[PDB]
């Protein structure tokens, strides 16, 4: 999920809109 | 963009300034 993608780890901001509705 | 951990208030306000009008999910035990 978000966390374990964009906090434990970095992320890039293609993969933070994944999170968008 | 920034290329840092982005964790807890912080990762909630990039949503909220990436996705815009789209709105978003925040689902921490996913
Ligand atoms: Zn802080």
């Amino acid at each position: 999920g978000i966390v374990e993608q964009c906090c434990t780890s970095i992320c890039s901001l293609y993969q933070l809109e994944n999170y968008c509705n | 963009f920034v290329n840092q951990h982005l964790c807890g208030s912080h990762l909630v306000e990039a949503l909220y300034l990436v996705c815009g009008e789209r709105g978003f999910f925040y689902t921490p035990k996913t």
